[PDB]
RNA sequence: CAGCCACCCGAGAUUGAGCAAUAACAGGUCUGUGAUGCCCUUAGAUGUCCGGGGCUGCACGCGCGCUACACUGACUGGCUCAGCGUGUGCCUACCCUACGCCGGCAGGCGCGGGUAACCCGUUGAACCCCAUUCGUGAUGGGGAUCGGGGAUUGCAAUUAUUCCCCAUGAACGAGGAAUUCCCAGUAAGUGCGGGUCAUAAGCUUGCGUUGAUUAAGUCCCUGCCCUU
RNA sequence: AGGGCACCACCAGGAGUGGAGCCUGCGGCUUAAUUUGACCAACACGGGAAACCUCACCCGGCCCGGACACGGACAGGAUUGACAGAUUGAUA
């Protein structure tokens, strides 16, 4: 039915404060959280919360880009259109609840996947 | 390169005083440590002794990782002009 | 503090880099080696030794104060 | 400002953190001892700092 | 290309600042450094001090 | 008086017994209750690294060692005679670190 | 004669390495170097720094290796033995750790020692030894792959850094043609140090521990050398 | 044609490798890039166990750390740095 992390509801999540966060996290992101964010992450938090505040009603905020592949998903940014850098382009994802404790990263893949094609020559 | 006034003038003092120079040759060093108290960060000294040289003002070594700079005659005389200093100072090298 | 087997193997390399640096300093002079005793006394081995010491020692004070300014010695 | 992007990236540890104490390349370094300098420099100066070839 | 910025030559900007009795129009920034002698920018909604970076908004 | 330990270290196991057998020596002379000269483990220091510059050939390798030496002597003197005997030549390469 | 074989006495009757000629190779390295000629580039840089990615990418072929295919074993207890060597650092951040308490574990907190024959440390190592359970079953052999959770390093762990716990439980039943290394404290088994190292060994370089079978010959194979 | 020598040859053997899973290096393929050298005497070799750095490769963005000489512009200011708001991956 309605989405739960950790059999928290959504709405729940979004009261909740980051020591709060920690405990429903794992042990990655509690170790990251406790260890604390810095100023790009904050920056990314601000750029999202105002895409956001400057969204039309019932219509997706505009896509905030940003190379941060490393920023956990927090239940504020549900919802967001994040371009994340793949190292050449960035890839337009929006956030969904079932990505919260995930990397930006994981949803921005870097590489082509492999179609081979015929052996050269040798190759025995 | 641009170097505050007051930078270029420490490092001259502290030249035309010792007679001869050191630096490590590293453009990151905050501090050169001989002029730790006047802020003068290593790459200032580098590169105002690399002017020097290209001027003959000073003769320069360089020793694994170390410049080593030495004062010349002709660098004695523009550095006592540049520094309006009495001809009877000299450095360290000739006073000894 | 410092352990005996640091010690030992920094006095080597500030013997080795020393002597690197007059090798550069006085190849034409006639250098061949340097013996460091412990007031530290440096020793320069050398055919032409007036070269050396320059104008009324003003280049073998002026290798002293290099010395001891890169080295850090007192004074 | 550039003063803070400019060489902004930590160096406590990691090979970019350490180079040889003679020519400055970060290969190859022998640590032991506090030696710091890379294997071929340790070869053209080890009999001048003292090791030599007993075996 | 990306174009480098060109500084805009002002002529006798000292001018502007003083009113000959003499008045001082631009404030003065309140600061240890500065002093009397810098003067504050007045921009359209904030006085900006060029050489601590003190901002005071309307 | 004060007890003086004499600590004394070297690389070349010749003149650290040349330096070590004078030291007694000149401590018999003053007539002073010296115990022998008590000899510590050797240390051998050693750097094992590859002989070529680059990555070519048969994988032979370089041993070089250090071997460091180490005496105590012990004495019973005031510190002013200790300083006196530790003021006779000291052959090169020797380090004496002496503690009351 | 040179010397060879055996034996007595003897600690030992061939310990192991390092060094290493003349003359060469278009062998490797200009990506070790403030070694270096020439050429190229030099501000929209092939300089330099910063951010992100890659060097790891997977139908396949090859080489060095690790773990195994089990009972001469695996598991669970108990007992009892090393040696080499490192340890708090110019820049330089980063040491080895006893003891006490918390936690099931990885770990956390406190409090001390050591710049070292001084403290870790009598370095309570593993194999091995003594008992236990298993019972010829891809099985309690094997531990790949994979899910969930917890820690630590780090500015940052996703393309899993490493570590811990539960779970999952693949091939593999001794390996074709071919081929490597080796003769005595050697091969092989077994663990422990050093290097790399913030994090850190399936590599390498050393160390001990247990400890053999076979041979004292030949030019058949592969090569090298000499004479005609 | 004859004669020597060598467990990087064989003989007598031991332990193996080649088969399996995995680690790791090389080619190939793929890629924006998958940086590159090396083919008995290359292939856990470059002490090469690369998260960043290393880095040499790819995408993008700062900086000059372009000495010195000559000429020009300049104290009626050559030039430097910067708050905010835009902009930017970025509080370049
Ligand atoms: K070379
Ligand atoms: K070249
Ligand atoms: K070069
Ligand atoms: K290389
Ligand atoms: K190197
Ligand atoms: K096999
Ligand atoms: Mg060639
Ligand atoms: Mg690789
Ligand atoms: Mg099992
Ligand atoms: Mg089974
Ligand atoms: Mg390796
Ligand atoms: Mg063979
Ligand atoms: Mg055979
Ligand atoms: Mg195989
Ligand atoms: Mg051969
Ligand atoms: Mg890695
Ligand atoms: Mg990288
Ligand atoms: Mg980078
Ligand atoms: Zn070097
Ligand atoms: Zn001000």
């Amino acid at each position: 039915r309605k989405f739960t992390y950790r059999g928290v509801d959504l709405d729940q999540l979004l009261d909740m404060s980051y020591e709060q966060l920690m405990q429903l996290y794992s042990a990655r992101q509690r170790r990251r959280l406790n260890r604390g964010l810095r100023r790009k992450q904050h920056s990314l938090l601000k750029r999202l919360r105002k895409a956001k505040k400057e969204a039309p009603p019932m219509e997706k905020p505009e896509v905030v880009k940003t190379h941060l592949r490393d920023m956990i998903i927090l239940p504020e940014m549900v919802g967001s259109m994040v371009g994340v850098y793949n190292g050449k382009t960035f890839n337009q994802v929006e956030i969904k609840p079932e990505m919260i404790g995930h990397y930006l990263g994981e949803f921005s893949i870097t590489y082509k996947p492999v179609k081979h094609g015929r052996p050269g020559i040798g190759a025995t | 390169m641009l170097m505050p006034k007051k930078n270029r003038i420490a490092i001259y003092e502290l030249l035309f005083k010792e007679g001869v120079m050191v630096a490590k040759k590293d453009v990151h060093m905050p501090k050169h440590p001989e002029l730790a108290d006047k802020n003068v960060p290593n790459l200032h000294v580098m590169k105002a002794m690399q002017s020097l040289k290209s001027r003959g003002y000073v003769k320069e070594q360089f020793a694994w990782r170390h410049f080593y700079w030495y004062l010349t005659n002709e660098g004695i005389q523009y550095l006592r002009d540049y520094l309006h200093l009495p001809p009877e100072i000299v450095p360290a090298t000739l006073r000894r | 503090q410092i352990s005996k087997k640091r010690k030992f193997v920094a006095d080597g390399i500030f013997k080795a880099e020393l002597n690197e640096f007059l090798t550069r300093e006085l190849a034409e002079d006639g250098y061949s080696g340097v013996e460091v005793r412990v007031r530290t006394e440096i020793i320069i081995l050398a055919t032409r030794t007036q070269n050396v010491l320059g104008e009324k020692g003003r280049r073998i004070r002026e290798l002293t104060a290099v010395v001891q300014k890169r080295f850090g010695f007192p004074e | 400002g550039h003063q803070q992007l400019y060489w902004s990236h930590p160096r406590k540890f990691g090979q970019g953190s350490r180079s040889c104490r003679v020519c400055s390349n970060r290969h190859g370094l022998i640590r032991k001892y506090g030696l710091n300098m890379c294997r071929q420099c340790f070869r053209q100066y080890a009999k001048d700092i003292g090791f030599i070839k007993l075996d | 290309k990306k174009n480098k910025h060109k500084r805009k030559k002002v002529k006798l900007a000292v001018l502007k600042y003083y009113k000959v009795k003499i008045s001082r129009l631009r404030r003065e920034c309140p600061s240890d450094e500065c002093g009397a002698g810098v003067f504050m920018a007045s921009h359209f909604d904030r006085h900006y001090c060029g050489k601590c970076c003190l901002t005071y908004c309307f | 008086i004060h007890r003086i330990r004499i600590t004394l270290t070297s690389r070349n196991v010749k003149s650290l017994e040349k330096v070590c057998a004078d030291l007694i020596r000149g401590a018999k002379e003053k007539n002073l209750k010296v115990k022998g000269p008590v000899r510590m483990p050797t240390k051998t220091l050693r750097i094992t690294t590859r002989k070529t510059p680059c990555g070519e050939g048969s994988k032979t390798w370089d041993r070089f060692q250090m071997r460091i030496h180490k005496r105590l002597i012990d004495l019973h003197s005031p510190s002013e005679i200790v300083k006196q005997i530790t003021s006779i030549s000291i052959e090169p390469g020797v380090e004496v670190e002496v503690t009351i």
